[PDB]
């Protein structure tokens, strides 16, 4: 249905995190790699993550909430129905 | 009022009907729910609320073109009539009729027999895999409520699901929440109050309305025949005990409704004589949990098959809700009796299998302070063998450091709760069957007199031959001298109500005193009979060599119905024991 | 090169240390784990890869201060190490010696016994909310690795505590999804290549990298602290067998390495003389494979443990990789097997009790086709009892509709695969041990002879006394004779390789030919002796009145050390056996 997704990664590292909200793709790269700041620490912690919030219905613009690029990253955008829904993935 | 329905029995009768009519025709399907469901036992505001989705499903789809799924069966009335099986309601629940839940060995139609929850989207994950794999195209959909969104097998299945991309449906119910559970729930705890199912790898369509057929039908015909490509997911919002105003209110609290009136939702007050078992329970427990800090009893949503709800509220942070998960339970049981706490389990016998790994390796390893309360022991009644938790003394009674112990009555019940609160240097279980019995009062009362670990109970007196058992067994062994107890009293009953440690000495005073003996128990034959003789084996070196047959639950498995004629089928009603020893 | 380890036998020593000595220590660490391990049979790339994380919270979180909780426990290598267990890596593994994984019931910082995957964050949970009912402040870690992420207990627990909101600490593990399985594994199908569990209600930290000790430590002391609120999970990148520049690209290669060369890998080759059934099996299997469309294997992750490598590449299409989750294969299994094909499982004897549910339910319910092969029968040697299946004849020949079959060699091993796949109306199982035989080759060599359903086998000849069993436990009944066929071979052997349905002819022909008879079983006492006796016990109408004695699994669990022993300490080394007719 409609679309939301919260981080709540206590210390969202600031190496790289993204949002993009269209229809029914959605990009929502929450990462926590902590490679050289950790929050604010020591650490070499190299790590490699995105995420990826696709949907099953064609994400519309009626309402969205975000709150994000410090230390969370949520976003809630919405639809409803038909048209070849599906998430994570549009197979053939 | 049900003008279209009598007309209707298969979905080719409906297949050009239009959406106008169809919703008619889901209300009238409300309509002969709820006359139907007004005999006896019918699990109501979910098929209620699912009255919608049958219609939906069975126009779009075809079957057995398409293998539908449905969940553990309790919302399967309005499948049931749609599927040839309307004119069978009065018989549904019976003996000889219908099962409360889809049963594949029923008809061509009953897909894949569920009867515990999450037990089926990998089902049927399973049948799109090989149906791609025989080159059919057909679709299979797979129904379940946010109840069985809950357990292991759901969450497991639908990522290995999103991995395969095999073409497969899925379906979720109940956008607010409250549950699709087993069978015997008569009441869960009422609450006062989007699902991300990429990370799994579905697509997740829903919660859509489940109250306009109009919707569905516009969906499932619209993007779903096979030119889908891989599963897909459907959650749906359905207000559980959708049609009926009392239930729209009270869905739980005609969930499990007994045969009610029709227009006020009465139901029989007659069972305020005796209280069952379940009540028999957390009526008592409470007298353990007043007089001790950290008695806490553990329960997968089965608060009202339990009756745990006299526990909850009164020490609202000593009883806990885990959701229909028994493995993440009975660990969270362990996980608490290393603490030092002594946290017990509350979980239906046929139920507890779900988590058997747990029960063999995180408790009895550990040897922590984890007691079981098996409810529901074996024949369940009413409600076929997909909750007859036949195996209990089985599967558990095989471990070492486990205690295993099931009553007689409601002082028995208590009698030993008084003992498997008080220890705690190992995990023990209670058997306890679903039904009545004759019961004094609470520990107040004098029934939480705990007793010796390990020692037997002698119920009568007979000396030509023996009789053993527990569980509502010993009742029927009571009543088994019906017939017996005016032959002189050959009969001597013993609940010997500890299946291991067991009362090595009661059983070879019984062996030496009698010329024959014979044990009985509510379970398969892996149990009390197999554990008796292993030990009257090897103590058997003091002549071991008296006839023994244990009449336990048959090789079968027993169906729904009437349960004395469960006891009658599976060679239970006393005769049968009767008869047991007739022979000598 | 070890020069700070050999100052530290508990964390309080290292409490003061710096990041920059920490590093040095940690690869001291991987030095002293990889000449220890060389000794014998450590799970070693995980370890190796694990040997960070081990310093980081062994050094920030003090213990038995904080419960912490690892994962299955094959890499507590590095963990035993810093809890006082360095000097006994010399003899882990062995009789007498350490487990291979975490026991709970070894030392005061031993803190859960692990041994099955996923049963590890529930239990940790319950050891925070306990701990905040005990009003105690401490923290509570979980570790685990995505091979403990896949099962049920980790999604149905980490979702409760989500809700419960109790402070607790998980870990996850291997970002780039190389899993952390059970023992056994020798090696899984190797790939040629997030969570967001917050809608499950943790936190979720990491995968940051299991490679830099600095990294670590300042995030456990920095916000990790009881200051922390609820639960947190920690998934944590790790390059499985880091630290060995064989492993590091060879890790399943030196997962569960044998004792191998330090300085070249080298392992032993000598055991290409008989090889093991696991390779005896889909070594065979693909015989029936070939000859048939819809014969598919299934397992869950126990590849190289069931040398099921044989068929996947073969038949890429007919074996199927379902994670670890006996559960949803089991399922999975009978979801094809609807479709009428043939899907059989392979899935070890200790961890199908994961599944037990499915097994009872939605198979012998169903009747459908799926056979089960029930991998490391009984006493599975250097594991300790966490992988002891000696259940496999209980929990499964207690049910109808379920065929329990286990061979003698390599010959009744497809003898009865030959029967097994070509029946298909109904449920069967395999039980064969792990180890080796005397095998003749393929069907082609002729040993794919099917067997007649229910038929015995008499393997030797002998009237005075009897003789059973099947498993692993008929070539001991075979070495029984050793010191007993000197006798006038008073022994018979009869590997009535069905348990259920029983030989019931030829047990009755062994009944009243002999005048004692003893069977013998790799399982607890629910199993063989119990099913023989109960049919005995019927049948005894016509004098079951002969000694019986079954030599089964004591009620223990068996450690972790040499198999031979382990007879020796279960009672089944042949004296035993021998022992038993002995006094009579």
């Amino acid at each position: 249905h409609e679309i939301k997704m919260r981080f709540d990664m206590p210390g969202l590292s600031k190496e790289d995190v993204k949002i993009s909200v269209e229809d029914n793709v959605l990009v929502i790269k929450g990462e926590q790699k902590k490679e050289d700041s950790d929050d604010s620490w020591s650490g070499r912690s190299v790590s490699s993550y995105g995420t990826r919030l696709q949907l099953p219905d064609n994400c519309e613009k009626d309402k969205i909430k975000a709150e994000l690029k410090n230390g969370v990253l949520f976003i809630t955008i919405p639809k409803t129905k038909v048209e070849r829904k599906v998430i994570d993935v549009q197979i053939q | 009022p049900t003008p279209l329905l009598d007309t209707i029995n298969y979905p080719i009768h409906m297949k050009n009907l239009s959406v106008k009519e169809l919703k008619q025709l889901s209300d009238e399907l409300r309509s002969d729910v709820i006359f139907n469901v007004s005999k006896t036992g019918g699990h109501l505001g979910s098929s209620l609320g699912v009255v919608e989705l049958t219609v939906a499903l069975h126009y779009i789809f075809n079957t057995p073109q398409d293998k539908i799924l449905w969940d553990v069966g309790h919302q399967s009335y309005p499948h049931k009539i749609l599927t040839g099986r309307r004119g069978k309601m009065p018989t549904m629940r019976q003996t000889n009729g219908l099962s409360g839940f889809t049963k594949r060995g029923e008809s061509e139609h009953d897909c894949f027999g569920t009867g515990h929850s999450s037990t089926t989207i990998s089902a049927g994950l399973g049948m799109a895999v090989g149906r791609d794999l025989k080159g059919k195209n057909n679709n299979v959909v797979a129904v379940i409520g946010d109840g069985a969104m809950t357990a292991g097998q759901a969450y497991e299945a639908m990522n290995n699901a999103g991995y395969l991309d095999s073409d497969m449906i899925v379906i979720l119910n109940d956008n607010k929440q409250v549950s699709l559970p087993t069978a015997t729930l008569d009441g869960p705890s009422p609450p006062v109050g989007s699902s991300l199912f990429e990370e799994l790898g579905l697509y997740y369509i829903g919660p859509v309305d489940g109250h306009n057929i109009d919707d569905l039908v516009a969906i499932l015909k619209e993007v779903k025949s096979t030119r889908t490509t891989g599963p897909v997911l459907i959650h749906v919002v359905t207000e559980k005990g959708r049609g009926y105003p009392y239930a729209e209110r009270a869905d739980d609290k005609y969930h499990g409704v007994v045969k009610f009136d029709p227009a006020t939702g009465r139901q029989f007050k007659t069972t305020n004589k005796t209280q069952s078992y379940t009540t028999y329970f957390a009526e008592a427990l409470v007298a353990e949990a007043e007089v001790d800090k950290d008695v806490v009893a553990i329960h997968a949503a089965m608060g009202g098959g339990t009756g745990l709800n006299l526990f909850q509220r009164r020490f609202p942070t000593r009883c806990f809700d885990v959701g229909i998960a028994e493995q993440h339970a009975v660990t969270f049981a362990a996980g608490l009796a290393c603490e030092g706490l002594k946290p017990f389990c509350a979980i239906y016998s046929s139920f507890m299998q779900r988590a058997y790994d747990q029960v063999v390796h995180d408790v009895d390893l550990q040897k922590l302070p984890v007691r079981f309360a098996m409810d529901r022991a074996g024949l369940v009644g009413a409600d076929g063998p997909t909750h007859c938790g036949a195996f209990d003394v089985t599967f558990m009674a095989c471990l070492p450091n486990m205690i295993v112990m099931a009553p007689s009555d409601e002082a028995d019940l208590f009698n030993m709760v008084a003992t498997a609160v008080a220890i705690d240097d190992r995990p023990s279980c209670f058997r306890y069957p679903r039904g009545n019995g004759i019961g004094v009062a609470l520990p107040p009362g004098n029934k939480g007199v705990p007793i010796e670990i390990g020692k037997g109970r002698i119920l009568k007196e007979g000396e030509r031959v023996a009789l053993l058992g527990y569980g509502s067994a010993v009742q029927s062994c009571l009543g088994a001298a019906v017939m017996l107890e005016e032959r002189g009293l050959n009969v001597t009953v013993a609940d010997a109500r500890f299946c291991k440690p067991l009362d090595r000495a009661l059983i070879r005073s019984l062996a030496k005193s009698h010329e024959v003996l014979i044990t009985v128990e509510e379970g398969s034959i892996g149990g009390f009979g197999s554990h008796v003789v292993q030990f009257l084996a090897l103590d058997g070196l003091l002549d071991g060599k008296l006839k023994w047959r244990p009449m336990v639950l048959p090789d079968r498995y027993i169906d729904h119905g009437a349960p004395a004629d469960q006891l009658a089928e599976a060679g239970l009603m006393p005769s049968h024991i009767a008869a047991t020893a007739l022979n000598l």
